[PDB]
């Protein structure tokens, strides 16, 4: 048998944390130490998360009504002796343990989407007096560097950097900022324009060559396209070697195509060929890309087989039956690949997307009500 | 005489999960 | 604020050296409240060699409150002089990490990893 001992006072510093298989693998990895880290914005209010170098878990405390004792083996200074009575089902004691902790709760860990804390970071639209406007704000405290941002965000380093690149994060005059859609697209256009004019390798762009190409023949005082702006644009529309960037050309073409949809066929339809003409005409001269209407799936619909018109998902109903109804009213017959991105967000319970469509629609391969 | 025993709980209850702050870990 | 989890000590002990972990720890669970005296110091003076209910370990007065007997998955717990509880050794679906939160330096150290627990969810019985 095992002798059970208890201290008169437990240490509440000992706590139970749920270890997911991945968390367990990380913790049980002798190769590296300090791979997991508790992070919080503040001590008294904000949530605490557990982060590796590329993943984030949210902590949740859960109280229970049972007695849970954390006990450890100890070597008695003196032999533990007591008179044995009529104890049956009890063998001779061979071991002593002492309850050193008494927990009333567990700390559960749930995998969660790491996110950036974008509280104090302003939006940059390419103004020339941006430094002044920020300096004349109510909140003087400004996030200086990206390291500070990641440090004070509920996310891992890799998640943070990825999101920062995805949202067009940048820095102007020493203050971190987020480029507006307008300025992002303008900076992209200027970058592409300059890239063609200097015959830069679109598969191997760097910050210095691109920035120099952009600000070569313009005054510094009137040039908002700094090295950081260029680097941001590259980190948004290109992919860097794990050294140099290569443009995501179909993605760029898609962006221009969405803009084109919003500009030319908003509220009105138009032959696909002519729209292709306008779309292509939006690009900087000699820019290498082959456009196709399929790039714009989820951003358009076809009133007729030879016409195209813009549609925003935000204007669609949130109830499945109604959304399918209005989509089918706008267009009687759909191609299978065209309606999916318009209705995917409504699949909350999770199933096969084809079956999901089957519930409200039928094939005949095109799609009908 | 020393008195040691277990007061049996008829069942088991789990409270609602709660958020965790920095002070919750380091009390 | 932010701080890394230190698992170096646990790692070293794990590489070196029943349900008891190699580090010599276990988790006991009882569906109820373990009623212990509020004053160990007073009762330790009345403790007779026959009873052996109290002892001193590393400057702490420990009470011997029961006995545990493990038979495979089955487990039996004797509490006090008059209680017997039947329970089981169950493998945790989600392994539990025991961590020590050092408030002084705001440092966290991995103590151990619990994969099993000895649980007693049924009403206590007479000693025989």
């Amino acid at each position: 048998s095992i002798n059970l001992h208890s201290a008169p006072e437990y240490d509440p510093s000992y706590k139970l944390i749920q270890l997911t298989p991945e968390l367990l693998d990380i913790i049980q990895d002798p190769v590296q130490n300090h791979q997991l880290r508790f992070k919080s914005l503040d001590k008294d209010k904000s949530e605490v998360v557990l982060c590796s170098h590329d993943k984030t878990w949210v902590l949740k405390q859960r109280k229970h009504s049972n007695t849970v004792l954390l006990m450890r083996e100890f070597v008695p200074e003196q032999p533990i002796t007591f008179d044995e009575t009529l104890l049956f089902g009890l063998s001779k004691p061979y071991m002593d343990v002492v309850g050193f902790a008494k927990t009333e709760s567990e700390f559960e860990t749930r995998e969660t989407h790491g996110e950036l804390n974008l509280n104090s970071v302003p939006i940059y639209n390419g103004e020339l007096d941006f430094s002044d406007k920020i300096m004349k704000r109510s909140s003087t405290k400004v996030i200086g560097t990206l390291e500070e941002l990641l440090e004070n965000s509920p996310c891992s380093a890799l998640e943070g950097i990825s999101k920062w690149h995805k949202i067009g994060g940048s820095v102007k005059d020493g203050v971190l900022c987020i480029l507006s859609q307008d300025f992002l697209f303008k900076a992209l256009h200027v970058l592409l324009m300059s890239a063609m004019a200097e015959s830069l390798d679109l598969q191997h762009l760097n910050v210095e060559d691109t920035h120099h190409a952009v600000g070569k023949d313009i005054e510094d005082e009137f040039n908002p396209y700094t090295r950081e702006i260029i680097e941001t644009v590259l980190n948004k529309f290109a992919v860097q070697e794990q050294n140099t960037w290569r443009l995501r050309i179909p993605f760029i073409a898609q962006w221009y195509g969405i803009q084109a949809l919003r500009k030319y066929v908003s509220g009105i339809s138009m032959p696909i060929d002519e729209f292709l003409i306008k779309w292509k005409s939006l690009f900087p001269p000699f820019f290498p890309c082959d456009i196709d209407i399929d790039m714009l799936r989820g951003y358009h619909f076809k009133p007729t087989d030879k016409t195209v018109q813009y549609i925003a998902k935000s204007t669609l109903p949130m109830d499945p039956k109604e959304r399918f109804k209005v989509l089918f009213r706008l267009q009687s017959q759909w191609d299978l690949e065209d309606i999916k991105p318009l209705i995917e967000e409504l699949n909350s319970r999770g199933m096969k997307i084809d079956s999901f469509i089957m519930k409200y629609a039928r094939r005949k391969t095109v799609v009908t009500s | 005489t020393v008195k040691i025993w277990v007061k049996y709980n008829e069942g088991f209850s789990n409270a609602v999960r709660k958020n965790v702050t920095w002070n919750n870990l380091w009390e | 604020p932010s701080v890394d989890i230190d698992a170096s000590q646990w790692q070293k002990l794990t590489q070196s050296r029943t349900v008891i972990t190699p580090l010599g720890m276990m988790m006991l669970e009882i569906q109820g409240e373990l009623e212990l005296p509020k004053d160990f110091a007073s009762l330790a003076r009345r403790d007779s060699p026959n009873e052996g209910r109290f002892s001193e370990q590393d400057g702490e007065t420990l009470i011997r409150f029961g006995s545990l007997q493990i038979d495979g998955e089955r487990a039996t717990l004797f509490v006090g002089k008059k209680q017997r509880l039947l329970g089981k050794v169950t493998k945790l679906d989600v392994p539990m990490g025991i961590m020590h939160f050092n408030s002084k330096d705001n440092k966290v150290e991995l103590v151990d990893v619990m994969k099993y627990k000895v649980i007693f969810k049924d009403r206590p019985l007479p000693i025989m």
